[PDB]
């Protein structure tokens, strides 16, 4: 998982950007720098509590 | 029935206009160039031949240039052509001006020389010395030491044919004629419209001797009044760019401006100043002698009865414009056709003047008073 | 008659082909090259078809 | 009809001629290597991290990309806040990119020198003197100002009736400036995108700051949003932001520093109050209609090139011009030559100018210039 995480951050489509909001069914909504908003059913590899809206 | 020969000449001319690769070198360039090539701005030049190129997508990757004909023409702000996929500079930069500017250029003038115009001979003299004469005989101006006047304004009441003088200039001009209305700068986008004024002038400089006609200049520049309501016309910015082009730093090279306004008082003082309009031409309503020539020219190519008295119509009614004379001649022909006479009687001309002049009502009680 | 109707459906295999972009020609140059601006993109030099 | 046939026959002959007429190593080995060579799209670095650098770069509209350095690069060479080129396929900074020149701002710089001496401008010695110590003497000899401990104004506004000579003086300063002269295109500052022009104004000052001692000529200040009605409609909101950006960069929180600003306006009243306020523009050099000594001098300079009889009296001609701008006086000289050309006399005479003086002023609908009223004698 760590090797995939390193490759994805390095990859061009990582698109790091702020989370618009935090949701629970544990979920997140992220607006990428491309200005496209995506809702992820799983909040992500990083801890949900650690993540801040 | 000589019309058939004339129609054939027109069709043949269109056919002539319609009828207007290296074994290895061209084929190699054809392979090098993509089937689709996208043209984009050049931002930076690098000696390695990989030069940054700006694009609508903004991919500015340094890209190699391999132009067989020449690659030394690259300059900042040049529109380079790039492959759709590789994005390398394909070759010599595309060199075409904006489409709106292309429409203004005129290659054919329908009217002939100053012959059709009658009684504006003083006005013809001024336009010729400013426009036709400097090009035909440049030596006279140099010997005098005078630099030829480059700007003219034609101001007159409606229907004095200020445009006719401009059409006549187009008929006999070495210079490329760009015909742009003053009301053709309504660009909605903020900016763009002042930039279009810059575009028209840059093309004129590119074509070297050029004559610019701006009919109805009242719309582009009037008063330079304050924003007031705060709508902000932005037209004042457009006029200021024209003012800059005519005499605002640098030089105008060899471009001559002809401008026509029904009302000259409204026009802002800065635009109508020596250095932007060195010579000013006034078209007055035709008097008697000028009317005689115009009436003859309009009736020259129509059947005329001996009975008709051209002098009687001109002397009896005073105030009719040169255009009004043409309308009387067209109306008189229609009046005769009603009686099925191709020939035009004096009676027809008398009826015609009355019909054309029915909308012109002027004056109040200023009769007994003075 | 049945062959004709099924052949029309075989003709409908054409609907699958992707539509060509619609663009306005800014100007034309010689050697089968035209300058056409794409409707949402930028100027493209294109190779004219034989037709 | 036969003559028309001759032209049609000529066209047919041309048609027959057209139909009858119908009946470098770069393009070689280099192309084979060039097609494989990959592209590197430009992007701007914003930050760096410890251990794996993981530099995060905004492409220019795409996204913040966490791209590692390319294998064939030096980590020290890649720097924070530096333009870089990242290959899309390899997602790494293959080569760093040099800082953007921003050529449009570079284009406005005069670069060339207009060939007009101060001698050609005439009848405004006082206006020339005022410009000299805000443009040439402070830059050429700053020591004198320092000796009195007096700072130069560092700003100038030229205003006057149209055709007075405001721009002519400005081109003359450009000829002998001995420092960068930056003529500003007013239309260029207005831009389609919101505040895109405001970004350019920051660049204008940045370019000015990089060069040492430079003068920026904002001719037609009215074009650069020189008003602040700022109404609720806010039609000029984009330009108003551009104007304010110029005002702050001009002065406040560290001003021009070494930049002298020359602004020329036909209508001074329209200019926004904040720009008019001094500090932004300390001097207010208004150009004025020339006096009789000035009117004679402008006539003499304009007519020196023209061939004329040596006995002409410019003083009489200037007197006959009651209130004439320099351009109108130039118009009299050119018009006088045109009358001589009309009569085909190579050497002009005093009478030719008098006819021109009537033509340039009286013949124009001034009304005051042409007298039908006996009223006063
Ligand atoms: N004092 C003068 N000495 C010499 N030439 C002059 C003088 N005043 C005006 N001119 C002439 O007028 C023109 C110079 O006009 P200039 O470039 O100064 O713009 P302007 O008309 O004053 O500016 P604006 O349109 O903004 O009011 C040239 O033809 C120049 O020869």
């Amino acid at each position: 998982e760590n090797s995939e995480k390193i490759k994805v951050n390095k990859t061009l489509p990582y698109l790091v950007s702020n989370v618009i909001e935090l949701l629970d069914v544990k979920c997140a909504v992220i607006k990428t720098s491309t200005r496209q908003t995506y809702f992820l059913p799983v909040i992500g590899l990083v801890d949900a509590e650690k993540l801040k809206p | 029935l000589e019309r058939i020969k004339d129609y054939l000449l027109m069709e043949e001319e269109f056919i002539r206009n319609q009828e207007q690769k290296q074994e290895e070198e061209r084929s190699k360039v054809d392979d090098l160039r993509g089937t689709p090539m996208s043209v984009g701005t050049l931002e930076e030049i690098i000696d390695d031949n990989h030069a940054i190129v700006s694009t609508s997508v903004g991919s500015e990757h340094y890209v190699s240039i391999l132009s067989f004909v020449d690659k030394d023409l690259l300059e900042p702000g040049c529109s380079v052509l790039l492959n759709h996929k590789v994005h390398a500079v394909i070759g010599v930069l595309m060199d075409d001006t904006d489409p709106l500017v292309t429409v203004m250029k005129v290659e054919k003038a329908p009217q002939e020389t100053y012959a059709d115009i009658g009684g504006l001979d003083n006005q013809i003299q001024e336009i010729k010395e400013s426009v036709e004469l400097p090009l035909t005989h440049p030596e006279y101006y140099e010997e005098m030491g005078i630099k030829p006047p480059k700007g003219v304004i034609l101001y007159g009441p409606p229907g004095t044919g200020k445009t006719l003088l401009a059409k006549a200039v187009a008929n006999q001009t070495s210079a490329t004629f760009l015909r742009v209305v003053g009301s053709e700068l309504i660009q909605k986008y903020l900016g763009d419209g002042p930039k279009l004024v810059r575009e028209l002038f840059r093309v004129a400089e590119e074509h070297a001797p050029s004559i610019v006609f701006i009919d109805e200049i009242d719309a582009i520049g009037t008063k330079r009044y304050d924003s007031n309501s705060g709508g902000e016309r932005e037209i004042q910015r457009t006029m200021l760019e024209l003012l800059n082009q005519l005499d605002g730093f640098d030089s105008r090279g060899d471009v001559k401006v002809i401008m026509a306004t029904n009302r000259i008082e409204t026009l802002d003082p800065a635009l109508i100043r020596p250095g932007r309009i060195d010579r000013k031409i006034e078209f007055p309503l035709p008097d008697e002698k000028t009317k005689k020539r115009i009436f003859q020219i309009h009736t020259s190519r129509m059947t005329l009865a001996d009975d008709v008295t051209l002098d009687d119509l001109i002397m009896a009614k005073d105030d009719l414009s040169g255009a009004d004379i043409k309308a009387i001649c067209t109306e008189a022909g229609l009046m005769a056709l009603r009686e099925r006479r191709m020939k035009v009687t004096n009676e027809d001309f008398k009826k015609s003047k009355e019909n054309v002049l029915y909308k012109k009502q002027e004056g109040t009680p200023e009769g007994l008073y003075l | 008659l049945n062959a004709k109707v099924r052949l029309l459906r075989e003709e409908l295999q054409l609907l699958q082909e992707q539509g060509s972009y619609v663009g306005e020609v800014v100007r034309a140059m010689d050697k089968k090259k035209v300058l056409v601006k794409v409707h949402p993109e930028g100027k493209f030099v294109v190779d004219v078809d034989k037709n | 009809d036969d003559i028309q046939q001759l032209l049609k026959k000529i066209n047919e002959l041309t048609g027959i001629k057209e139909s009858d007429t119908g009946l470098l190593a770069a393009d070689k080995q280099t192309l084979q290597s060039e097609q494989p060579l990959q592209v590197a799209r430009c992007t701007k670095i914003i930050n760096a991290d410890s251990e794996d650098p993981k530099y995060i770069i905004n492409v220019k509209q795409f996204a913040k990309f966490v791209v590692d350095l390319s294998d064939q690069v030096a980590p020290t060479d890649i720097e924070e806040g530096m333009r870089v080129g990242v290959d899309r396929n390899k997602y790494q900074i293959h080569i760093p990119l040099p800082p953007k020149i921003d050529p449009t701002v570079t284009m406005m710089q005069v670069e060339e020198k207009p060939d007009v001496t101060y001698s050609d401008v005439g009848g405004c010695k006082e206006q020339i003197e005022k410009l000299r110590e805000v443009v040439e003497t402070p830059l050429l000899h700053p020591e004198r100002f320092v000796n009195l401990g007096i700072e130069p104004p560092k700003g100038v506004l030229l205003f006057g009736p149209p055709g007075t000579g405001k721009t002519l003086c400005a081109r003359a300063v450009a000829n002998r400036t001995d420092a960068c002269f930056i003529r500003v295109i007013g239309s260029e500052l207005v831009q389609k995108y919101v505040g895109e022009g405001a970004r350019m104004v920051r660049e204008l000052f940045e370019m000015a700051r990089t060069k040492k001692a430079c003068l920026i000529f904002f001719d037609e200040i009215d074009a650069i949003g020189g008003a602040r009605f700022d109404d609720g409609a806010g039609g000029d909101n984009e330009v108003q932001r551009t104007m304010l950006e110029l005002i702050n960069q001009l002065d406040g929180f560290d001003p021009r520093g070494n930049i002298k600003v020359l602004m020329a306006t036909n209508r001074p009243d329209t200019l926004d109050p904040a720009l008019m306020r001094p500090g932004r523009l300390d001097r207010k050099i208004e150009f004025s209609l020339p006096d009789l000594e000035g009117r004679t001098h402008i006539f003499k300079i304009h007519a020196r090139s023209m061939s004329v009889e040596r006995d002409i009296r410019f003083e009489l001609l200037a007197r006959l011009c009651p209130n004439s701008t320099g351009a109108e006086i130039r118009s009299v000289c050119t018009e006088a030559g045109m009358f001589a050309i009309r009569a085909r006399r190579k050497i002009a005479t005093e009478k030719d100018f008098l006819e021109a003086v009537n033509k340039v002023i009286k013949s124009y609908a001034k009304f005051s210039a042409t007298p039908r009223y006996m009223t006063y004698n």
